[PDB]
RNA sequence: AAAUUAUAUUAUAUUAUA
RNA sequence: AAUCAAAAUUUAUUAUUUAUAUUAAAUAUGUAUGUGUAGAUAAAAUA
């Protein structure tokens, strides 16, 4: 119902959010150039999977920013990457540079500025002026990201006093506009062939910084690696579902939430498939074998299974590995099932069938360990304050 | 139960008796000033006669505040929509 | 040199639109309150003004850089959902001059009744977006706009379409895709085929009709013959438990408590899918934060659940207030065909001294003894010292916040 | 009476076991 | 700026560099035990649990001479790294692991078996001849 | 009675000492007010902390050359990022979720 | 004259003890499953 | 709805914010 | 049953904490309740 969803939010939400922290953060390690443009969540009770993966593949598009300062924040998706580049580049301008020619040339322009509005005349008589015209353009485009991350609300533009621009109200033309920036690799010419003669030339230090000291190329990379453009949320309980939407929309928008898995619904295809905590909750009369190789088969990329440490839990999740390796040998080499992580062997779990666990109930369970700051509730209904928190997982990716 | 409806009946019939001495030969001001205060204090008088209607004080005042929202020029409003409504029960 | 032309289908050429529900209401509703009167008193301080500068007029009685000029007198309105948009014109046309609308919706198809709206009049009196109406203070953050309208349920277009559902005379099988845009998951034929027999009560029971006698029956009936390759059988099977459908069919000018029970599961199943409960619990209060102090609040509501919703959050949030309610008049159901127990409900919202209002009326003798209890256990506490807790503060700023703003 | 609550949430299967 | 844009793109490249040998590395599945030395059990990509010791100074397969120090060895052999690594993560297999057990394996799996069975009931059981 | 209302103008942790009706709310009024009143996060320092990628840079910038491959080896077999901090979005859903009921 | 009931459940919930409550609901609900095990065999 | 198992006593706590 | 210096173990540096004491403005409106940690132990009936 509603109240176990609002108890089981308010108990295992920061346990689970760190649970899906530390595997999404082996993820981004394991595999640095995987974006997953299309994400389908199974039994998204709450959005904590969905707002994880947004933290960690998009954290500038978020409502409220991240803490900088976390080992959590430094992941390895190239996103990521250009976001903690972004902010490293701040550092760099803020700690590492004494001079104040920046902030000179920063009140010389905000001066002229505010002086050409309506008081000197025309900035024709100065000529090759356009270095001063493309970034204040560039500082306005920041100053619109200013105001988005200071009232934690996209589309804050039409909400102040401002007069709109006439022409385009519904979005029509910005969204079917023909973009010359993404070229397929037959539709170039007009060009010296000695350009594409030589090859391996960007390979000093200098032109890497170069090419990381400009940030002209950092939008142009970053408009074509939309992090996450369509998300599915899989959730049969309404008060589940209508926690979770609570919880989603202030930070990714637009989720479908789809209410049951069809047979066939396995015919649309996702490049992440994300199942938290959900395989423990598949009720006995399922099925659960053919859920789990309808959720194999709408993988582009990554299917990740995350759950809680425990003897039933561990044996569904070695048997899910199980039936999921038993898809090899079926067809093309290329959508092969691999474990990415935490097995390496792809044989059968030698803890699985250890000789020291038949009688010891330590010795069974494959699992790791995250540590996560608790809060109030935890320490309030477990007679202990826990300063820092363990959620032991069971995950496959 | 406390009475801030009738407070806002009392201050609705003041202004109205207001407007009633605005009978001079011409004082734009008086005209201007009340209409606005009667509208302040209509809109702040909408949502406690909605919470006190069909109770002990309104069917006292229905009649002067029909009668005082006659005398400012406006129908084909909420207020007088429910002072209509409660009139023409109160005839039959 | 010739033109591409799109082949149309049969809902394009066929496509109807809804009527207006109340215009003369809406405007007074929508429109009038506090937030215009000092609206329409400020347009005239500057009117007397540009006389005073000089200039031309007639003889008659009385941020930052680039975005220097901001808006005059303009009065800022969200559309939760404009349908066919007569109600979203209806605040532009008789405003006249100094409003705006800002409209939002599910479906795509509402770009054909916002393509004309902009036609008129466009680029800075009207702005469209497609998205849920609980998703509103997520993109335009609190103190908004000026005031809020909200309808709910089916347009007259989506009614007659064959391929958006909702067609119970057409005596055709067609998928029962019955959802108002794509935000939302499985249609009704892919939804009872898969639902359970207990999941389908506690959703049926959620929204006041077809109580938990008659659900039952009813999803018995469901359970055991669900092969649904059409919507011929779902209705087959509707109506073989309970009794057959009104002749009005989705529109019953008839009681609530004497409507049929197909009718009651067609119209919940309708509010199962949309989620309407959410929709407008959601809508109803991130709009009394999105509003500006003393702001209005118009709702639609045409079902007795929707009347409890709105008459439950009103009470309880320490803002609203009814100004007044007023039903639809008796020559809209016959020229448009409407429902007899639509209503509006006209919701204000306060500065402060909200519930002082509200006490005058509903203060019992049993609250005030459950008032002494409550300040004597200190049952009205909550938490400041714990890990969130601590990170939560008042929309007003403090003196340690404000130093972070010079430097962030 | 905690676990009387959750009766009425038990699927109509498993609602008539013993 | 300039020094940490360039130790920048050199962290890049050798983690491009550990990245390619990242496969072949072992999986710390139990938590360390650390008294002076380290030890651990791996998950190998082989298919087998293992019991890897580490020491903190230098011990060659040949001789004990070298040109590093005991900092230096200890950053090297991955004595700090399985001090300061819990279970889950990664441990290098170019690493010298000292004294390996493998352990005894059985053909059924051990989860969800009943702890409960007799003394002789649950050796036979683990020694893979059951009764 | 007194206490048995609220006074807007006494603060909620103190006790009024009159005893008046009028103009007043009830307690429950007053815990959904306080419910209700409380969304806003604290403002966070930018500049206080430096980010992760800063202090690793520069602890790398200290080190040895030929020590700074197994540094990369030591970072990258490191799969836990610690004590889990949550997000102030997650913060705000969570306490979005801790707003919306009476504590009791 | 006695509390009402509402006030009276509200009050248990917030002034008496979780851990208390969260071991004795836990050991009786697997005291349940043991029966259900027993009448399963 | 009784018998009382009940310990009970008083004080403190957090990046106010550095 | 085949080994070896964690905190066997000592000492120091921009740096990581929890504690140590320092440590202040602010009535324009609206306002801010924990689990525990502790010392010797000398009241008792809504189930
Ligand atoms: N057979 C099934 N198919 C789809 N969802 C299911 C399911 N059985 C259970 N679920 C849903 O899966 C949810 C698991 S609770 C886990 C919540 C979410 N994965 C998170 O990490 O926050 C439950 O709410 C339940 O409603
Ligand atoms: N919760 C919601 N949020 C936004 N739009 C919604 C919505 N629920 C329904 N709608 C849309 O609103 C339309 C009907 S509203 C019907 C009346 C119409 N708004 C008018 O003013 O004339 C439907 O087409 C539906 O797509
Ligand atoms: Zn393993």
């Amino acid at each position: 119902s509603t109240n176990d969803a609002i108890g089981y939010f308010l108990f295992r939400g920061a346990a689970m959010y760190a649970g899906m922290h530390r595997v999404f953060f082996e993820l981004s390690k394991q595999l640095p150039h995987f974006v997953p443009k299309t994400m389908l969540d199974f039994g998204a009770g709450t959005g904590t999977a969905i707002l994880v993966a947004k933290e960690v593949y998009d954290p500038g598009s978020l409502a409220y920013p991240l803490y900088r300062s976390l080992r959590q924040t430094m992941q390895g998706n190239d996103s990521s990457r250009t976001h903690q580049l972004s902010e490293l580049r701040y550092d760099l301008k803020r700690l590492q540079r004494n001079n104040e020619e920046k902030k000179k040339v920063r009140f010389m322009a905000v001066a002229a500025l505010l002086e050409r509005g309506e008081v000197d005349p025309a900035d024709l008589p100065e000529d090759l002026k356009r270095e001063i015209a493309e970034v204040a353009t560039a500082a306005a485009t920041a100053k619109k990201d200013r105001l988005v991350r200071e009232a934690h609300a996209r589309y804050r533009d039409v909400v102040d006093g401002t007069e709109w621009e006439s022409g385009d109200p519904l979005g029509e033309v910005r969204a079917s506009t023909e973009d010359p920036e993404d070229v397929i690799d037959g539709e170039q010419g007009d060009g010296g062939d000695d350009g594409e003669a030589a090859k391996g030339r960007p390979k000093t230090w200098w032109e890497k910084l170069i090419d990381v000291e400009n940030e002209t190329a950092r939008t142009r990379a970053a408009r074509r690696l939309r992090p996450l453009q369509e998300v599915t949320a899989v959730e049969p309980s309404p008060g589940m579902m209508e926690i979770g939407t609570m919880v989603l929309h202030d930070d990714v928008p637009n989720v479908t939430w789809k209410r049951y898995l069809l047979p066939e619904d396995e015919a649309i295809q996702h490049d992440l498939v994300v199942a938290a905590y959900s395989l423990s909750e598949i009720a006995t009369s399922e099925n659960r074998r053919r859920i789990v190789q309808q959720l194999w088969k709408m993988t582009k990329g990554v299917l990740v299974f995350v759950e809680f440490a425990n003897l039933n839990n561990f044996n569904i999740l070695m048997e899910a590995r199980d039936w999921i390796l038993e898809e090899k040998d079926v067809g093309l080499w290329d959508w092969q099932p691999t474990i990415v992580a935490p097995c390496p062997h792809e044989h059968r779990c030698p803890l699985r069938h250890c000789k020291t666990g038949v009688k010891r109930k330590r010795m069974r369970i494959c699992s790791t360990e995250a540590h996560y700051r608790s809060t109030f509730v935890e320490v309030w209904a477990r007679h202990m304050p826990l300063k820092v928190g363990i959620e032991p997982i069971s995950y496959l990716i | 139960n406390p009475g801030p409806f009738l407070d806002g009946a009392l201050q609705l019939i003041k202004l109205h008796l207001a407007h009633k001495n605005a009978a001079a030969d011409k004082n734009t001001k008086a005209c201007s000033d009340i209409e606005g205060e009667f509208l302040r204090e209509l809109e702040a008088f909408r949502a406690c006669f909605t919470m006190s209607s069909s109770l002990k004080v309104a069917k006292l005042y229905t009649k002067k505040l029909h009668g005082a929202l006659s005398y400012f020029q406006l129908y084909d409003d909420p207020l007088m929509r429910q002072l209509d409504m409660i009139i023409g029960k109160q005839t039959m | 040199m010739k033109r591409i032309v799109v082949p149309h289908r049969w809902s394009e050429m066929n496509r109807v639109e809804h009527p207006p529900l109340m215009m003369k209401q809406l405007f007074q509703g929508v429109c009038g309150g506090l937030r215009w009167l000092e609206t329409k008193s400020l347009a005239q301080y500057l009117a007397v003004r540009a006389i005073e500068e000089g200039y031309p007029s007639t003889p008659g009685v009385r941020s930052l850089q680039v975005t220097k000029q901001k808006r005059l007198v303009s009065y800022d309105v969200l559309d939760c959902t404009l349908g066919s948009g007569y109600h979203a014109g209806a605040v532009l046309e008789n405003g006249g001059p100094y409003t705006r609308v800002v409209a939002l919706d599910c479906d795509h198809d509402a770009m054909h009744a916002a393509r004309d709206l902009v036609e008129e009049f466009g680029g800075d009196r009207f702005r469209f977006y497609c998205c849920k109406m609980s998703e509103a203070k997520a993109m335009f953050g609190e103190r908004s706009f000026d005031a809020i309208m909200i309808d709910g349920g089916v347009s007259d277009t989506q009614l007659e379409d064959p391929e958006r559902g909702f067609l119970l005379d057409d005596e055709g099988g067609h998928r029962l895709d019955m959802r108002f845009g794509p935000q939302m998951g499985v249609g009704a034929l892919e939804y009872l085929n898969t639902v359970s027999q207990h999941t389908l009560v506690s959703s049926l029971l959620a929204y006041g009709l077809l109580e938990y006698g008659q659900a039952m029956k009813m999803s018995r009936a469901i359970t055991r013959r669900k092969p649904f390759v059409d919507s011929r059988e779902v209705l087959t099977c509707i109506e073989q438990a309970g009794d057959e459908l009104p002749e009005g069919g989705w529109r019953s000018q008839g009681s609530r408590r004497k409507s049929p029970m197909s009718w009651k599961f067609l119209t919940s199943l309708r509010c199962i899918i949309n989620n309407e409960m959410y929709e407008l619990r959601q809508g109803i209060e991130n709009a009394l934060l999105m509003l500006r102090d003393d702001g209005r609040l118009v709702v639609f509501s045409r079902l007795p659940w929707e009347e409890r919703l709105v008459r439950g959050t009103v009470d309880d949030h320490p803002h609203a207030l009814l100004s007044y309610v007023e039903d639809i008049s008796i020559d809209d159901v016959q020229i448009y065909g409407f429902t007899r127990h639509a209503k509006m409900w006209v919701i204000t919202r306060a500065a402060s001294s909200a519930y002082a209002l509200k006490n005058t009326t509903t203060l019992t003798e049993e609250k005030f003894r459950e008032s002494s209890v409550r300040w004597l256990t200190g049952m009205y506490a909550g938490q400041t010292h714990g890990f969130p807790a601590n990170n939560f503060t008042f929309e007003n700023f403090e003196r340690k916040e404000w130093v972070t703003l010079r430097r962030n | 009476r905690w676990a009387a609550k959750f009766y009425g949430q038990v699927t109509f299967g498993p609602r008539n076991y013993p | 700026p300039a020094e940490m844009l360039v130790v920048r793109q050199e962290v890049e490249q050798l983690q491009q560099r550990v990245m390619r040998a990242a496969p072949k590395y072992l999986r710390v599945v139990r938590d360390p035990r650390c008294h002076g030395k380290v030890q651990a059990d791996f998950c190998t990509p082989e298919g087998d649990l293992v019991s890897g010791r580490v020491y903190r100074r230098f011990y060659g397969d040949r001789n004990r001479v070298s040109a590093h120090s005991t900092m230096r060895w200890q950053h090297i052999g991955g004595w700090k790294l399985l001090k300061r690594i819990r279970r889950g993560s990664l441990f290098p297999h170019n690493v010298p692991l000292y004294a390996v057990t493998k352990h005894a394996q059985i053909d059924f799996p051990n989860t969800l078996l009943d702890t409960k069975h007799s003394t002789v009931e649950q050796t036979a059981m683990q020694y893979n001849d059951p009764m | 009675l007194e206490g048995a209302m609220h006074k807007p103008g006494e603060s909620g942790l103190q006790a009024g000492s009159s005893t008046t009706i009028a103009g007043k709310e009830t307690w429950s009024q007053f815990s959904t007010k306080m419910r209700y009143g409380r969304r806003r996060i604290r403002v966070i320092d930018v500049a206080a902390k430096m980010s992760y990628e800063y202090q690793m840079l520069r602890k790398m910038c200290k080190r040895r050359p030929a020590m700074r491959q197994w540094a990369v080896r030591d970072d990258f077999c490191d799969m836990n990022p610690g004590v889990v901090i949550m997000s102030p979005s997650m913060q705000a859903a969570f306490m979005k979720v801790f707003r919306m009921k009476e504590k009791g | 004259r006695e509390l009402p009931r509402d006030v009276k459940q509200e009050l248990q919930s917030f002034v008496a003890d979780a851990a208390t409550t969260l071991e004795s609901r836990v050991k009786y609900l697997k005291e349940l499953d043991t029966m259900n095990q027993r009448m399963k065999d």
